[PDB]
C-alpha cells in the first residue's frame, strides 16, 4: 500500500442469541469518563528556549530567566482561570508563600556557550570570519 | 477532571448546611457558614 507522512522530508438461518435491545446504560457516564480520557491523553509540550535552530542561534524570547519564570507563574494562573471558569484562580501557581528568588527558567538570552545572546550567533560568527578577508591587487 | 469523572464520591455543601443551624451576636456557627462559604461549589 501507500501511506503518507506528518513531518516535512528531506527535499441456514440465523441462529438466536443475540438481539440489539440496549436496556443497560452506563452507570458513571460512558461519554463523560470518554471524554475525560480524551483530555488527559495529551502529552505535555517542550520548551524550546535556550536550544539552538539549524544555523546555531538559540529560539527564543529575549528575556531574563527569573522575570521569565514568574511571567510562566502568572500565564499558568491564566490558565488556571480559564479551566473550571471564574474571574479567579482557585488552585494559583503565583502568591506563595515560598520565596522562590532563586528560579531560574529557560530562555533565549542564554547561549549554550555560557556568554550572552543579545547579538545572535551567526552574526558573530560571520563578523568573526569577515574581520580577515583578504583581496586582489 | 479524570478523577472527579471516575470517582464515586461526590460533595455537596447540604451536610454543613443541615446540620449546623437555621439563624450584633456572633454566633459562631454563623461565624463558620460564613467562613465555609456554603453557597460556593468549587473543588478543584
Amino acid at each position: 500500500k501507500r501511506i503518507p507522512r506528518k513531518t516535512k522530508g528531506k527535499s441456514a438461518t440465523a441462529e438466536p442469541g443475540t438481539s440489539n435491545c440496549e436496556h443497560y446504560k452506563a452507570r458513571p457516564g460512558i461519554a463523560s469518563v470518554q471524554k475525560a480520557t480524551e483530555s488527559a491523553e495529551l502529552p505535555m509540550k517542550n520548551n524550546d528556549e535556550g536550544t539552538p535552530d539549524k544555523r546555531g542561534n538559540t529560539k527564543g524570547a529575549l528575556v531574563n530567566e527569573h522575570v521569565e519564570a514568574r511571567d510562566e507563574a502568572d500565564d499558568a494562573t491564566k490558565k488556571q482561570a480559564k479551566d473550571t471558569e471564574k474571574a479567579k484562580a482557585q488552585v494559583t501557581y503565583s502568591d506563595t508563600g515560598i520565596n522562590n528568588a532563586n528560579e531560574l527558567s529557560r530562555s533565549g538570552n542564554v547561549d549554550n556557550e555560557g556568554g550572552s545572546n543579545q547579538k545572535p550567533m551567526s552574526t558573530r560568527i560571520a563578523e568573526a570570519t569577515s574581520a580577515i578577508v583578504s583581496k586582489h591587487p | 477532571v479524570l478523577l472527579q469523572r471516575i470517582s464515586p464520591l461526590q460533595i455537596d455543601p447540604t451536610i454543613i448546611s443541615n446540620t449546623m443551624s437555621t439563624v450584633q451576636t456572633l454566633s459562631p456557627a454563623s461565624s463558620i457558614l460564613g467562613k465555609l462559604r456554603p453557597s460556593n461549589s468549587d473543588f478543584s
